[PDB]
């Protein structure tokens, strides 16, 4: 329609005295393709509030606007679009043609300063094209050539960074797709946590990217044995932003299967469309080993005695004494517990390592314990004054 | 005419890079500060001009009162090029700045160049205008480029501080014609009716 004709002309009137980028023919072209209010391409500040309605296949005219765009606004504004806009269109062929013609510090750097690539708002094409090429071969070709150029991007971020997290979220988006195609869900679990923390403040806070991310958070939480099991799921509003059905209900069954321990819950917790992956076959017994063990630690704890026996663990895990020392020692070697197991006397000594999150039960209890320490020191302190 | 303290408040916000002046208007204010510097320094034997940037960089100060233009012109290139303009907290920075001037007999005056209108409410400017009026602080407002897309939001700030031209409350409106930048504020009653140019 005339939305791009009337609004951009008023904005360009301030952005330039005599508009070089206003062509009566080019303004009529945008109306012929997109007749709706949402346009795939625009200029000035209108393009920030209006994204591609369906697919941006008409961007060929957006590249020609750059020649007359310099006299209006500096080239920092067109880097966030184009190459980064074609990623949403799922076409790497038209984007690759502009990657080699620009590269880094060739055509983009003459009089222009360094905005630290394209992470947010305006920026240059120095470090952004190197990041787009890393994700170009990652989502198309194999992962061999993707990591070779990813290490130069990772070493650049660690050597040089900026104040906002806009660059980190763009960097975590590259690694999020790298560990997704691999068989390691432990590194993919920690990678998705850093991507989710920086996604909420800025850099595409819309729910379009959160639906595809929540699907990966459910797979990384069930399979990943690294950080707790369900503990991190309650911290971030993951299940609150998605529905409870269409294979998203299995996250709720994780808390009920680990606390209760019914064998029928684990068999129905994951069906054959998922559990066919061999990773779960090895981690099937690694999910319930930590929760059943940490539950017995806080139960037996009175004052100085955290000690456990084999019969207490054999009732919770429903396994003989051979599997008790196998599963617990694996969690101890990872650094979760400092204790050990005595096979002769049938005693298990466990120290205090795990911070034991999800508080509020012991806050009222530990408050009176600090009063006991405050009273003993005060009573012994007054006795040292007289004598 | 007499000794006075001039504080220049620029606008680093996103609309300050527009084409009201050729090339980039963000680089246009480089000549605006230089024009005021050469006009005020040649009028009186001892005069200093301050610089305060309150848009997008937080209420910081690029350069305070000084007799040298070297560090003033250099700090304009590397400062924040985009942000949000807030005139409520920016004018309060120049109020405490006037106590740091050279001579206590200098007239208190604040010159602010407003590019784009602020998004904050105009109720804060009512109490802010009464604060500068009790201390006899001259307010110089230059509104250009924001009159086309919006009405002037500082008119209520001038109405409360309203005083005859011999004291305070100097409001200016620059005509959006094909005129040079340093010639817009030259014809305006800023450097006019002084001792020397």
């Amino acid at each position: 329609m005339f939305n791009n004709h009337e609004i951009d002309t008023i904005l360009s009137t301030l952005r330039m005295e005599a508009d070089p980028s206003l062509h009566p023919l080019f303004e009529q072209f945008e109306k012929f393709y997109e007749e709706k209010l949402w346009f795939q391409l625009s200029e000035s500040l209108t393009k920030f509030f209006d994204d591609a309605k369906s697919t941006p296949l008409r961007l060929r005219l957006y590249d020609n606007f750059v020649s007359k765009f310099y006299d209006k606004i500096n080239q920092l504004s067109v880097v966030k679009y184009l190459l980064a806009s074609l990623k949403d269109s799922k076409d790497f062929d038209e984007s690759l043609k502009y990657l080699d013609d620009l590269k880094a510090q060739f055509q983009e750097l003459d009089s222009k300063k360094q905005r630290n690539n394209g992470s947010k708002d305006h920026g240059d094409g120095i470090l952004l094209i190197d990041s787009e090429i890393a994700r170009t071969y990652l989502l198309k070709n194999d992962l061999v050539k993707a990591r070779d150029l990813l290490d130069d991007l990772e070493k650049t971020l660690d050597k040089k960074d900026s104040i906002p997290l806009r660059i980190t979220n763009s960097f975590y988006s590259t690694n999020s797709q790298y560990f997704k195609f691999k068989n390691d869900f432990n590194s993919f679990y920690y990678t998705s946590l850093l991507y989710l923390s920086t996604l909420e403040p800025s850099t595409s806070i819309t729910l379009a990217e959160r639906q595809q991310l929540a699907y990966d958070l459910s797979i990384s939480a069930l399979l990943g044995d690294k950080i707790y099991n369900f503990g991190e799921l309650l911290h971030h509003p993951i299940m609150e932003t998605i529905v409870n059905d269409s294979n998203y209900d299995w996250l709720f069954q994780l808390l009920n299967a680990l606390t209760v321990g019914d064998f029928d819950k684990f068999d129905s917790l994951i069906k054959v469309q998922i559990s066919k992956i061999p990773i779960l076959a090895q981690h099937e017994s690694f999910l319930r080993q930590k929760i059943c063990l940490m539950t017995l630690i806080e139960t037996v704890f009175v004052k100085n005695i955290r000690m456990l026996s084999f019969e207490d663990i054999s009732k919770a895990t429903h396994l003989p004494k051979d599997n008790v020392e196998h599963l617990v020692m694996r969690a101890i070697s990872l650094g979760l517990l400092k204790g050990s197991i005595d096979q002769v006397n049938e005693l298990v000594t466990i120290s205090w390592v795990q911070p034991r999150i999800i508080s509020g039960d012991q806050i009222t209890k530990m408050k009176d314990r600090l009063v006991e320490w405050n009273d003993q020191v005060e009573k012994l302190g007054k006795k040292m004054e007289a004598r | 005419m007499v000794l006075e303290a001039t504080v220049l408040v620029i606008d680093n916000s996103e609309y300050s890079r527009n084409g009201d002046f050729p090339r980039t208007r963000f680089e246009a204010q480089i000549d605006s500060v230089e024009f005021i510097f050469q006009a005020k320094r040649n009028s009186n034997p001892e005069n200093t001009v301050g610089l305060i940037s309150g848009a997008g960089a937080n209420p910081r100060v690029l350069s305070t009162f000084t007799a040298e233009f070297g560090k003033i012109l250099a700090g304009l290139h590397d400062t924040q090029i985009e942000g949000k303009l807030h005139m409520a907290t920016a004018l309060q920075i120049a109020q405490l700045t006037l106590k740091h001037r050279q001579n206590k007999v200098q007239h208190q005056r604040i010159v602010a160049f407003v590019c784009s209108p602020i998004s904050d409410s105009r109720d804060e400017l009512i109490r802010l205008a009464k604060t500068l009026k009790k201390n006899n602080v001259a307010v110089d407002i230059i509104n250009f480029g924001e009159i086309e897309q919006n009405t002037e939001l500082l008119d209520e700030f001038i109405a409360a501080v309203n005083n005859p031209q011999e004291e305070t409350s100097h409001l200016l409106t620059v005509t959006p014609g094909p005129r040079l930048l340093y010639e817009n504020i030259a014809s305006s009653p800023i450097i006019l009716e002084e001792g020397s140019s």
